[PDB]
């Protein structure tokens, strides 16, 4: 459909990027449908207790 | 750390202290009253000094004494910095160092009303 | 009990000393120390006492 | 205790008497008024009986009391035919009660 | 001294100072209106850098009925001659360096205030 | 670092009177722990000990 | 922080601040406006076209020229807006959703000056004469704190604090939980009048909104909904 | 530390009341209402402020504060929680009736005496034998609930004898006394 592909990849981008960084500035955090945001790969090793 | 003879006497160390601290006009000035005195010999005020020195708006600026002395300044240097900072676009007419009030007078010479306020700030 | 008297006398002399500093400043005779305002020379005399 | 009693006695009849009436093709009125509250009861296969706080504490219940309001529905349409089919005491929810308040057993 | 705001007479808006470039005088014209009224102060803006304020101008006389404010009987009033007077310090922010006291007569219909 | 500050309007507690710079009115505890502290200076001693 | 009395509208805070520095311009930081608007613009939006009349609301003694020359700098600032209508267009041009037509923008700046800012003084049809007095009092009290005639307020004074006990703590919940169930009986009247059938409310009243919102926040401690508990 | 606190033993947190019988009273004293006032008459007149709302102007604030206070000491129009603050230096009377204001009870002191006289102690010793209680001390006009924004204009004595006796004067204008 050469127009929906654009939205498909925009949402693919959102998912593949919040997999490795859940905190983005100005971007909705990927939450689980319990209501809690995810622990991306960057958070598994970010700060203290990484 | 003071060097020579200034290191001993508190008097000759005090003018070093004056030669290092930042004094602007606001520390020595007391009252700034702009005026539209048109004829410079007319002088809406009691001052016989202009009449010995000779734009219609001035800045009568009356200075302070116990602030002018505690830094030891004379009106010649204020008058000189006052035209060296703004060049020859102004004409300060200072008082003498005998009178009781320490009045300066500025006048422009060469949206004109607010300009004495703009340069007095 | 002689020490108690010595102490009560020192403390009363001190409360008395700060009253005179307060009088002096209330009548404008506490001249500022050169380097301090009035409320700082006052507070310094008081804390010294 | 005074803060809670004032919540129950005024602030609930104030939150609900000032929420605006909802409407929606013809449209209706649906107005709320005059709330009531009862004492904490349990089975209200069982029969409604008062829960005592120590029984509520031992069975891991929640010492609460159920709230009722009286809603007048006015659905009104063409031909100028409205009915205030008013629903008395409609259950709204259960409100938990502070022990040894004016509304505790 | 000072200059006040002097308001227009037609639109009751604020009059600006404006120099009359023909007769050599100082005017006050408006922006919304065309109202020219003739000045008299011949002073435009004044500025107290010392910010010299007299506190006796700010003292209201109503302070004397303040239960929480110390009372003397050693300074009597000068208009009436009452014995009671309240006294307080400048009570102002921006108190430069002064712990000077101010007195008010504690007698109704007098409210005379003075400084020693 | 200063004496007890004017927390009410121009006084340190409501017991004192406006503009009281004296020793007792600004925090100078003049008892000892053996005699015990007066009520106002119990409070000022607590403000200090906080 | 202006608030009315446990209204479904929360607290809404003005700010009549003064800039550091012409110098000495007073601004206003109204709610639901992103930028700030000089105050004389607000007094004209509230409807005072004259300049003396704004000033009688701000300065009660016209006899001390001390406070006159402090509000001149902001009185010169908005000499470009003089009637009410261009004044609303100034504020209305700044909202969160600025209206594409002018008339949308004046309908905005008239609605925020009657319900968003200073509600406690009144949210009626005509209350500008007492929102004007209470605004001029806020400016006046700012000018007293700048002229140094009055001491600044201490944030720690317990006279400036209120405690929320188990009463308001719960009436803050029971407002949101009572709005959620009017959003539920709404959709349930909707899916049901549009079939053209008739709708019943016994099944529209979702009882698990109160009974479980209370029991949830009183159980975890999070004072909100479960969907936004972080 | 310092963020979590605790009430003192006799603190009462006020639960809140409606400002409408106050607004109605003040109207029929000599107030002047804010919308029928000439802006030239706020200069020498105290501004009245019920619950944060500037509703009114009054030309005589030594009769309001004494009437408002008599009227709380009887528990009739003003309930006992309401607090009237009179700022002398700026001309403002502020009346709060809202909730959440923490307050505490203080004995009242009229000239230099307390109002708590030996009758009340004896009647109060014979409580639980009939029915005399704290509410009669409040209704009779002996104790008062003063709170923190109003506590800034009381002149409070700490013990009653010893601070209301006669020496070189400390204040001699006490207005309350602590229990
Ligand atoms: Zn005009
Ligand atoms: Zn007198």
């Amino acid at each position: 459909a050469a127009h929906v592909i654009a939205e498909d990849v925009k949402l693919l981008q959102f998912h593949v990027a919040t997999m490795v960084d859940n905190e983005l500035p100005g971007l909705p955090r990927a939450m689980q449908k319990s209501g809690r945001p995810l622990k991306s790969l960057k958070q598994r090793l970010k700060g203290k207790e990484g | 750390f003071l060097l020579g003879q200034s290191a001993r006497d508190a008097e000759r160390a005090k003018d070093i202290l004056c030669r290092l601290e930042h004094t602007t006009l606001r520390k020595v000035t007391a009252n700034t009253a702009i005026y539209y005195d048109p004829n410079p010999q007319s002088t809406v005020v009691a001052e016989d000094q202009e009449w010995v020195n000779v734009s219609p708006w001035l800045l009568r600026v009356e200075l302070d004494r116990k602030h002018m002395t505690d830094r030891k300044l004379t009106m010649e240097q204020i008058a000189e910095k006052i035209n060296a900072g703004f060049g020859d676009d102004l004409n300060c007419i200072f008082n003498d160092d005998n009178a009781e009030k320490l009045v300066l007078r500025i006048r422009i010479m060469n949206d004109d009303d607010v300009f004495l306020r703009c340069i007095e700030s | 009990s002689k020490t108690y008297q010595d102490i009560q006398n020192t403390i009363k002399k001190a409360k008395q000393d700060v009253i005179e500093v307060i009088e002096k400043a209330h009548n404008n005779e506490l001249e500022p120390t050169p380097g301090n305002t009035l409320r700082q020379t006052f507070e310094n005399q008081v804390n010294r006492i | 205790l005074d803060s809670f009693d004032e919540f129950i006695q005024m602030s609930v009849q104030r939150i609900v008497e000032d929420a605006p009436p909802i409407d929606l093709p013809p449209r209706y009125l649906l107005k709320f008024e005059q709330i009531y509250l009862s004492k904490p009861t349990h089975w209200e296969d069982g029969a409604p009986s008062p829960m005592m706080p120590n029984e509520a504490r031992l069975r891991n219940l929640t010492y609460s009391a159920p709230l009722y309001v009286d809603i007048t529905k006015t659905v009104i349409k063409e031909g100028e035919e409205q009915l205030q089919t008013q629903h008395q005491k409609t259950f709204i929810g259960k409100i938990p009660i502070m022990l040894r308040s004016t509304y505790c057993l | 001294g000072f200059v006040g705001i002097r308001f227009c007479q037609e639109c009751n808006n604020m009059l600006y100072p404006k120099e009359d470039k023909e007769n050599r005088i100082l005017l006050y014209a408006c922006r919304n209106c065309d109202y020219q009224q003739e000045a008299d102060n011949s002073c435009i803006y004044v500025n107290k850098i010392t910010h010299e304020v007299d506190e006796l101008t700010q003292i209201i006389a109503d302070v004397s009925q303040d239960p929480t404010l110390p009372r003397t009987e050693d300074h009597p009033c000068q208009k009436c001659g009452h014995k009671e007077a309240v006294f307080f310090q400048s009570h102002s922010a921006r108190a430069e360096d002064a712990m000077r006291l101010y007195y008010v007569c504690t007698a109704p219909h007098c409210g005379h205030r003075w400084t020693e | 670092g200063k004496r007890i500050p004017f927390g009410f309007k121009h006084r340190t507690l409501p017991h004192f009177i406006k503009d009281d710079y004296g020793p007792e009115s600004r925090g100078f505890v003049e008892n000892s722990y053996l005699a015990g502290l007066t009520p106002t200076e119990f409070f000022f001693h607590a403000m200090g000990g906080r | 922080r202006s608030c009315l009395e446990n209204s479904s509208r929360p607290t809404s805070t003005i700010w009549v601040s003064m800039l550091a520095r012409i110098g000495q311009r007073i601004v206003a930081t109204l709610p639901y406006i992103k930028q700030e608007v000089p105050i004389i613009i607000v007094f004209r939006a509230l409807g005072f076209v004259s300049d003396r009349d704004i000033l009688e609301h701000i300065i009660y003694d016209f006899e001390d020229p001390e406070m006159m020359e402090m509000v001149k700098p902001s009185l010169d600032e908005a000499f470009v807006i003089q009637e009410q209508n261009v004044a609303l267009n100034f504020i209305g041009s700044r909202g969160a959703k600025p209206g594409v037509t002018k008339e949308k923008r004046i309908k905005y700046a008239k609605e925020v000056l009657q319900k968003e800012m200073l509600p406690h003084v009144g949210v009626s049809d005509f209350c500008e004469t007492k929102k004007a007095y209470f605004l001029g009092y806020m400016v006046h009290r700012l000018l007293l704190a700048a002229l140094g005639r009055r001491e600044l307020d201490d944030r720690d004074h317990y006279g400036n604090k209120r405690l929320d006990l188990a009463g308001p703590l719960l009436a803050f919940l029971f407002r949101g939980m009572f709005k959620n169930l009017l959003k539920e009986v709404r959709i349930y009247a909707q899916k049901f009048i549009d079939r053209g059938k008739d709708f019943n409310l016994e099944l529209a009243i979702k009882t698990r909104i109160i009974s479980d919102g209370l029991k949830y926040s009183l159980a975890t401690g999070n004072w909100g909904d479960q969907k936004k508990a972080h | 530390v310092g963020l979590v606190k605790n009430l003192a033993l006799m603190a009462y947190i006020s639960v809140g009341s409606q400002p409408s019988p106050i607004l109605e009273f003040l109207e029929e004293w000599s107030m002047e209402n804010l919308e029928e006032i000439s802006p030239a008459a706020i200069a020498d007149a105290t501004k009245i402020f019920v619950n944060g709302c500037w509703v009114g102007i009054h030309k005589d604030p030594e009769q309001l504060m004494n009437t408002l206070r008599k009227l709380r000491r009887q528990m009739d129009i003003i309930v006992s929680e309401v607090s009237m603050i009179r700022d002398i230096r700026e001309r403002e009377i502020r009346i709060y009736t809202d909730a959440g204001r923490i307050c505490r009870p203080l004995l009242i002191v009229e000239k230099q005496k307390l109002l708590l006289k030996k009758r009340h102690i004896d009647q109060l010793k014979e409580r639980e034998y009939n029915n005399y209680s704290w509410q009669d001390l409040v209704a009779s006009g002996v104790v008062e609930y003063i709170d923190t924004l109003e506590e800034e204009t009381v002149m409070l004595a700490m013990t009653p004898d010893d601070l209301q006796e006669k020496e070189v004067a400390y204040c001699s204008t006490y207005t309350h006394c602590e229990i």
